[PDB]
């Protein structure tokens, strides 16, 4: 639905 | 980039540095991709001719055994250890392992696991006793640069990575050609089955494989496609390389500023039905102190 995610970032969980 | 280290850089000879590396001669290649299904936000295009100065590149991603020797010699503490957690794929978290409630938006298969780090890749209770020759994982971009500098090396640029990974083929889809499993043989460690629910392990592995698994490419590099994502030196952008200039076409270094660093090559989790990012032109990024169970690196060096 949005661009697939392969690189999970520490910033993304905040 | 100007890193800070708490260990001295040891003296090493050219012969020592070059062990396990292949010499890529200076020359040109066609970088990028124009697959019509590429995600526009990834900036795989345009295809362009890039000239590179000669360089050395590791045949293998850096292994657990090698990273352990670096840590033993320096006392280096990885970003995941400082933070106290790293990202583990959900299917690899042992039941009962303490986990954070953290959510990676759009990617619920990633679990933030306290105590997951390079030596305990699934969290407390796991180890690398049976994975000495697997790629080191849970290493951030900072950790990779620290290792590479200690080793007398550096990270490859995205262009260096891609020239080496293409292995002398002009605009092929994969390091070895255009078919994913030529002659019915698996050539890389990616996902088979139904992502993210069930990995059939048809290629032999439902996690990382040894760094020397599968046939190499035409230049002698192993697992440039699949296995683990590999950090490169460049800051990420989708469009810096769309400009036609010496800076973007001769030894290109990427944009001078950014928020995330480039990662190349795909991993054991990639699949055509979701990311399709195990093609050699594919690219993504991650922020430089981030770490995960499917991300490692290989080094490059100036001859
Ligand atoms: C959404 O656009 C989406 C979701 C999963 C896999 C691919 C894509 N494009
Ligand atoms: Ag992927
Ligand atoms: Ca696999
Ligand atoms: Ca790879
Ligand atoms: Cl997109
Ligand atoms: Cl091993
Ligand atoms: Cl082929």
């Amino acid at each position: 639905a949005t661009t697939p995610l392969c690189g999970p970032s520490r910033a993304s969980i905040l | 980039h100007m890193p800070s280290f708490d260990f001295d850089i040891p003296r090493r000879s050219p012969q020592e540095i070059a062990k396990g590396m292949v010499a890529i001669p200076g020359g040109t290649f066609r970088m990028g991709g124009e697959d019509p299904d590429a995600f526009p936000e990834d900036g795989e295009g345009p295809v362009r001719t890039v000239r590179l100065s000669p360089f050395l590149i590791d045949r293998y991603a850096v292994s657990n055994r090698q990273f352990a020797a670096f840590v033993k010699a320096t006392g280096y503490v990885t970003d995941a250890e400082r933070y106290g957690w790293s990202f583990v794929f959900h299917a690899h978290v042992a039941p009962g392992t303490p986990v954070m409630d953290a959510v990676v938006p759009e990617a619920p298969w990633w679990v933030a696991v306290p105590g997951a780090y390079w030596k305990a890749p699934e969290g407390p209770g796991s180890s690398i006793t049976d994975r000495p020759n697997h790629p080191v994982v849970h290493v951030s971009w900072n950790d990779a640069v620290a290792y590479a500098t200690w080793a007398g090396k550096r990270l490859p640029t995205e262009a260096e990575w891609e020239m080496a990974a293409r292995g002398g083929l002009d605009q092929a889809r994969y390091p070895w050609g255009n078919e994913l499993t030529p002659r019915g043989r698996h050539r890389c460690n990616i996902w088979q089955g139904t992502f993210p629910v069930h990995d059939t392990g048809e290629d032999g592995y439902t996690g990382t494989a040894p760094v020397n698994a599968f046939a190499p490419n035409g230049y002698g590099l192993y697992n440039v496609a699949g296995n683990v994502w590999e950090w490169c030196a460049d800051w990420w952008s989708a469009d810096w390389h769309a400009t036609e200039s010496p800076a973007t076409r001769i030894d290109p270094r990427g944009p001078e500023t950014g928020t995330a660093r480039v990662t190349k090559g795909g991993s054991f989790l990639c699949h055509e039905s979701y990311c399709n990012r195990y093609r050699v032109a594919a690219r993504t990024c991650n922020t430089p102190d981030s770490s995960a169970a499917h991300t490692g690196f290989r080094c490059a060096a100036d001859p």
